[PDB]
RNA sequence: UUUUUUUUUUUU
RNA sequence: GCGGUAAUUCCAGCUCCAAUAGCGUAAUUUAAGUUGUUGCAGUUAAAAAGCUCGUAGUUGGACUUUGGGAUGUCCCGUUACUUUGAAGAAAUUAGAGUGCUCAAAGCAAGCCUACGCUCUGUAUACAUUAGCAUGGGAUAACAUUAUAGGAUUUCGGUCCUAUUUCGGGAUCGGAGUAAUGAUUAACAGGGACAGUCGGGGGCAUUCGUAUUUCAUAGUCAGAGGUGAAAUUCUUGGAUUUAUGAAAGACGAACAACUGCGAAAGCAUUUGCCAAGGAUGUUUUCAUUAAUCAAGAACGAAAGUUGGGGGCUCGAAGACGAUCAGAUACCGUCCUAGUCUCAACCAUAAACGAUGCCGACCAGGGAUCGGCGGAUGUUGCUAGGACUCCGCCGGCACCUUAUGAGAAAUCAAAGUUUUUGGGUUCCGGGGGGAGUAUGGUCGCAAGGCUGAAACUUAAAGGAAUUGAC
RNA sequence: GUAGGAUAGUGGCCUACCAUGGUGGUGACGGGUGACGGAGAAUUAGGGUUCGAUUCCGGAGAGGGAGCCUGAGAAACGGCUA
């Protein structure tokens, strides 16, 4: 039985797409069906923000920013929650969590 | 490629009558076409048809009745004799009662039952009904 | 619109111009050819709407329309009006 | 669709339903004719007269001026090429890819695209043939094929 | 989709020869092997008796049903009889004369009796009916 | 994300 | 499926059931729309060649004389096909007649007893294809057309023959007659042209951090790796830090339910070489076309031969762990390989598990390319970017059933018992088996083609409930 | 194809000379048949599937080949010769 329209992927007019390597495992997955998530985080966490800036050197200074594309393969994705299981009629929905 | 104009005129208006539509659209025009036309009008299964000429093939506006069932073309144009009117109409047509072959005779394009009448064969083009 | 709200026989002016041109009822091209003047002579071309050539003016050996993907284009210059 | 491709596309002409010049035209069809052949002397196709005529004299069809194809009176005027035109570029199109295939042995697309253009070469040649356009003995030779043009 | 062509009458034959090649009946009774079988296309055969064996019945039966191993006269070949009805293999003994039938599936196994595809009709000229009902008695020679 | 093998035939 | 100590199923008694002077048991037809031309299937049940070209074969757009007056009749090259006729042994089959006592049969036979009669009857029909003859000229097949060497009237010169100057020929020219002789240009196809577009192809040529190694410099005790460790490297300075050099791979982020290509596949810049779809076109030819045995081009990864390279990773192999064992999963080091060139190999879940061409068939919003129109801005140079309305083509998506389906689902998997547009391939319960054998290709690995004996009642697809 | 021989007669049926022709994916050639062919038999919506040694018609054979006399007629076998 098929399960998926797009058969779990997100290639349309095409041949061949390139893999990428997963970040946790290092599976290689096509790009196309990777679960790909960007991560855009201050460098230092909150609770460590005030102290930071109390130490800062400067009379003014903004935080940096670390941003992180990770890319995961399906099982990766699954086993650290990143996507989950969902009913057959909810699993058609493509727009992203609130 | 196009095989049987005759074929996409009347898979056409079978398609628009099974749809409701009132008037459907044939392209391009033939003299068979008419021909099967002005036959299936005879017998009232069919309005008025308009020709439109453009210095092509030409084309063709058809108003439907709707008391058309079915009108189908049969391919390969098999030989048919005076003797094996009987065996197509019971493979092709609902009842004995109602329903028409088209033929193609050396007297000119007719029903079946005109075909008996005269008594000249010929080879079948299709039905409706 | 539906088709039983139209008659196939008189389609209305609009939709006709809207429609592609071989999918009218009759085909009918959409160019045209226009008398075009440049500016400055008196002389009068015969330009196609659609040109695929650099047409030149032979008095002033000036170009009056440039060849492009669909409609020529005509120089600043020139004029034209539709001959038909 | 396209012979050789999966294209589907439908942009063509669309010829007006009146088949009469406009009456703005003045040109006689003597004069359309001696201007066709004086095309042809200075080596025009049939194709590059028409867009000729169309783009500058403003004859949108030189049949309806004439009555006559362009190709027909340049056979009437004894000026039409010994081999037709469009057998004449798609010999062209196959004597240019084969010299860049001589230079880049590695252009498998190249070769593909050259079995493509023999392929409507020589079907175009069987139908010349058929309808007398060639010799019988006309044979298209890859060897020799730049020797033709 | 199917040819169509009026003239292609010859294709269409051409299929139906080639494609009824994939119909298990008609290739059996075409590829002219059943005369390479024991009873090479007869209905019955005589042969003669070797050893009585038994063979265990198929799960989940548990049985040990009777059978012969019969020596065609014709032809040589050694095939397992099953020996039908109560105390009926009592009336078979080695270098017996037996008649042998097919079991009824054409040439397959039948019930839980794995690999037998005959049965014994008469011993010594005489039914294993006729001896089962007493109606007949076995040749003393 | 340490490790976790196995369950006689028929029948209910 | 019955039989395991309460057997409607075995062995027996009784009773009952079917047929009946018949009944049981062991190639072939039907059922079988499970061989499908009528009339089957190929997304998941068995199934569409990885992709394209292409000869045989099959198939192939439109167009040429209609109408009234009247009354079968008057007026304005070769075939397929169809109608009719002749002929086409009996026997058998269908069928007319006939009380062999009926019947299967047979061709008998009936009145009245007349020194007889019914001329007694012993009909008729059927008969593929192929052949002969005849009426029709719709639908189709092949050939032909325009370099006039064309049709026709008359007349001049040349070449030969017969019935009683003449008739018949066979050529060469003059003159005239004529509406003088060419359908259109398919929302078929090919070709030309114009501005474009693309991560399509080949060659050459710039760039990038990172990895490893090396060189210089600084510091000292761990570094590495794991679930935890160990193998391993480390005061001859490991790991880490800065600068620089070399080598070979790889082209991140941009990057998408986006693009190009026949498929495989294709992502750094710039240059060159050819190639291509779509769009626009009042340009050209005029059926040149669709699909395809045989035959050909390309064809991931791995693999083969020989060079060049060999950073990284890494089959094989060797160790350290875990384990009852662990020839593994985890870690450490590594050969072939991974890259490129020349020559082979031709196979993948080579997938949309879904051939190609053509027609019709609901709605909607996005998006890529081109084009047409309108409109207002731009730290810009009529244009470009954005906005709005449309057309064509393309990758897709959402809703819906009036459709289909075993459903899952499908806007094509629809227009199918109301069955027929053209065309290629291919399946016939499950195994044996993609095996044996033969042939062919390959250096090899293996590829292509491809059985049978025998075995078996299921295997299998979709979906429902529970259990896990 | 030309000319002859032979035959009851036509014909590469055979002889001499001459020419290179003849068939074939519209399947030649080769192989299998537990293959004599037909009239017909079985089953019957229609289309079809299977069978046809056997009394009627045509062909061939007389254990396997070959040759031949007689005769209008035989390559005969309830004729002969090897
Ligand atoms: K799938
Ligand atoms: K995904
Ligand atoms: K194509
Ligand atoms: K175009
Ligand atoms: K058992
Ligand atoms: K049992
Ligand atoms: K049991
Ligand atoms: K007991
Ligand atoms: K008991
Ligand atoms: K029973
Ligand atoms: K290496
Ligand atoms: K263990
Ligand atoms: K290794
Ligand atoms: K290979
Ligand atoms: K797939
Ligand atoms: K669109
Ligand atoms: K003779
Ligand atoms: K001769
Ligand atoms: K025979
Ligand atoms: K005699
Ligand atoms: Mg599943
Ligand atoms: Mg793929
Ligand atoms: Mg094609
Ligand atoms: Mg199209
Ligand atoms: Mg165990
Ligand atoms: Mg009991
Ligand atoms: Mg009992
Ligand atoms: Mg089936
Ligand atoms: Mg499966
Ligand atoms: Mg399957
Ligand atoms: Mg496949
Ligand atoms: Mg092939
Ligand atoms: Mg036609
Ligand atoms: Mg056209
Ligand atoms: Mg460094
Ligand atoms: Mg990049
Ligand atoms: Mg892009
Ligand atoms: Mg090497
Ligand atoms: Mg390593
Ligand atoms: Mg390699
Ligand atoms: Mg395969
Ligand atoms: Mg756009
Ligand atoms: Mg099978
Ligand atoms: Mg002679
Ligand atoms: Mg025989
Ligand atoms: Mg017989
Ligand atoms: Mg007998
Ligand atoms: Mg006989
Ligand atoms: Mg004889
Ligand atoms: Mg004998
Ligand atoms: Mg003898
Ligand atoms: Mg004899
Ligand atoms: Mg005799
Ligand atoms: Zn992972």
């Amino acid at each position: 039985t098929f399960k998926r329209r797009n058969g779990g992927r997100n290639k349309h007019g095409r041949g061949h797409t390139k893999f990428i390597r997963c970040s946790n495992c290092g599976k290689c997955c096509p790009k196309d069906k990777a679960i790909k998530r960007f991560l855009v985080r201050n460098i230092v966490e909150q609770a460590a923000v005030r102290d930071v800036q109390e130490a800062c050197a400067f009379e003014t200074y903004t935080l940096p920013k670390l941003y992180l594309k990770m890319q995961y393969c399906v099982s990766c994705a699954i086993h650290s929650k990143v996507v989950r299981v969902r009913s057959v009629t909810d699993r058609r929905v493509r727009e992203p969590p609130q | 490629v196009r095989v049987s104009v005759l074929n996409d005129a009347l898979k056409s208006m079978y398609n628009a009558e099974k749809r409701g539509k009132r008037q459907v659209m044939i392209r391009p025009s033939s003299k068979v076409i008419i021909k099967f036309l002005i036959v299936m009008q005879k017998h009232g299964y069919i309005g008025e048809f308009e020709y439109v000429d453009d210095h092509r093939s030409g084309k063709i506006v058809v108003e439907l009745n709707g008391r058309l069932n079915k009108c189908g073309v049969i391919s390969p144009r098999f030989d048919v004799g005076v003797k094996e009117i009987e065996g197509w109409t019971a493979r092709l047509l609902p009842s004995r009662q109602f329903g028409y072959i088209v033929l193609t005779t050396s007297a000119g394009i007719m029903d079946h039952e005109e075909a008996r009448r005269k008594n000249v064969g010929g080879k079948v083009l299709g039905f409706f009904y | 619109t539906l088709p039983n709200d139209v008659d196939l026989l008189n389609p209305p002016a609009e939709l006709e111009k809207r429609k592609h041109k071989l999918k009218r009822l009759v085909q009918s091209p959409n160019s045209f050819f226009m008398d075009v003047k440049c500016q400055g002579c008196f002389n009068i071309t015969t330009v196609f709407s659609h040109s695929q050539t650099v047409v030149v003016c032979g008095n002033c050996q000036t170009v009056l329309c440039q060849p492009t993907g669909g409609r020529a284009r005509l120089t600043e210059g020139c004029s034209f009006r539709r001959k038909g | 669709g396209r012979m050789h491709s999966r294209g589907k596309g439908i942009s063509a002409s669309a010829l007006p339903y009146k088949r009469t010049p406009p009456s703005w035209l003045k040109i006689s069809a003597p004069d359309v004719e001696d201007n066709i052949c004086k095309f042809a002397k200075k080596g025009l196709t049939p194709s590059q007269i028409g867009v000729i005529l169309r783009d500058s004299h403003g004859i949108a069809q030189v049949k309806s001026v004439t009555g006559s194809k362009i190709l027909r009176i340049l056979k009437a005027h004894g000026l039409a090429p010994e081999i037709p035109e469009d057998l004449y570029h798609l010999i062209k199109k196959a004597v240019a890819i084969r010299k860049h295939l001589e230079r880049n042995r590695k252009d498998k697309d190249s070769k593909f695209r050259l079995i493509l253009v023999e392929s409507r070469i020589h079907r175009l040649a069987r139908y010349y043939k058929k309808t007398k356009k060639l010799p019988p003995v006309w044979k298209y030779e890859s060897t020799t094929a730049s020797t033709l043009v | 989709g199917k040819t169509r062509g009026m003239g292609a009458g010859r294709k269409l034959k051409s299929h139906r020869r080639r494609q009824r090649w994939a119909d298990k009946s008609y290739k059996k009774s075409h590829l002219g092997n059943e005369w390479k079988k024991p009873f090479a296309g007869s209905s019955h055969a005589k042969g003669i008796v070797l050893e009585k064996i038994g063979i265990e019945a198929k799960q989940p039966n548990s049985a040990i049903r009777k059978c012969a191993r019969v020596q065609l006269i014709k032809n040589g070949k050694k095939i397992a009889a099953f020996v039908p009805n109560d105390g009926c293999l009592n009336y078979i003994e080695e270098n017996d004369e037996v008649l042998i039938a097919g079991f009824g599936r054409k040439g397959h196994a039948v019930g839980d009796i794995p690999g037998v595809r005959f049965k014994v009709v008469k011993v010594s000229g005489v039914s294993l009916l006729a001896l089962f009902k007493e109606k007949k008695e076995k040749p003393r020679s």
